[PDB]
């Protein structure tokens, strides 16, 4: 099953949310 | 020094919700870390119950309770928080929250805790 | 899951006896193992990681080794203070799971 995986915490480096939003902006 | 320290109420009702907040106070909830929350029962035992990364938000539980348990984390107010659903009686024990550091590619041990939590589900005073 | 077990789940000695507590693991899960050490009364507290390397704030007498399904966790020389609950527990997939404890006490008990 889908579990967690070493992809997802490697993504745990980058908080890609607040620029995300920086570009919404 | 990271220091967390939870909160919330210890009163419930049977098959409700509650809710707890970890306080962090040594680093940034939106960090390279993972917020994790342990659940511990004498007869249950030390349970890992759910974990949130403070960047990518990614969110995990364990199977039994994924069904009924959320992670949640305000960065704004430096906390995070989890919310377990159909509080049957048997869920009642201590909750502690923890973090695990990571490597490149993969978590840590548990290396801080707070104090525990005492949450009971019960309508009677203790 | 991965189903931690530990043994013995009981153990009875006195100060400057070497005990060794012992973890074991469904599958190999090289050396992602952490052991705690919980008094009872407040919470966890890591000593091990890594399986072999210990905390900050650890002495010198405890050990650990291990690398794969059974891990050992090494008092070299009983203290007033080690006789608590000592917890295994695997990261090295979730779900994250422990051990069921180890239990550790004093002489001379009512029994």
């Amino acid at each position: 099953l889908q579990k967690l995986n070493s992809w997802d915490v490697f993504g745990n480096w980058f908080d890609l949310a607040s620029w995300i939003k920086y570009i919404q902006r | 020094q990271v220091q967390l320290q939870e909160s919330g109420p210890g009163l419930l009702k049977p098959s409700e919700t509650l809710s707890l907040t970890c306080e962090v106070s040594g680093a940034s909830i939106s960090s390279s870390n993972w917020w994790n929350w342990i659940r511990q029962s004498p007869g249950k035992g030390l349970e890992w119950i759910g974990t949130i990364g403070g960047n990518s938000g990614k969110i995990a539980s364990s199977p039994s309770l994924e069904s009924r348990v959320i992670m949640s984390k305000d960065p704004s107010k430096n906390r995070f928080s989890l919310k377990m659903t159909s509080v049957t009686a048997a869920d009642t024990a201590i909750y502690y929250c923890t973090r695990q550091e990571q490597t490149l590619f993969w978590v840590k041990r548990f290396d801080v805790w707070g104090p525990g939590i005492l949450v009971s589900v019960t309508s009677a005073s203790t | 899951a991965i189903q931690m077990t530990q043994s013995p789940s009981s153990l009875s000695a006195s100060v400057g006896d070497r005990v060794t507590i012992t973890c074991r693991a469904s599958q190999g899960i090289s050396s992602y193992l952490a052991w705690y050490q919980q008094r009872p009364g407040k919470a966890p507290r890591p000593l091990i990681d890594s399986a072999s390397t210990l905390e900050s704030g650890v002495p010198s007498r405890f050990s650990g080794s291990g690398s794969g399904t059974e891990f050992t966790l090494t008092i070299s020389s009983l203290q007033p203070e080690d006789f608590a609950i000592y917890y295994c527990q695997q990261y090295y997939s979730d779900p994250f799971t422990f051990g069921p404890g180890t239990e550790l006490e004093i002489y001379r008990t009512v029994a």
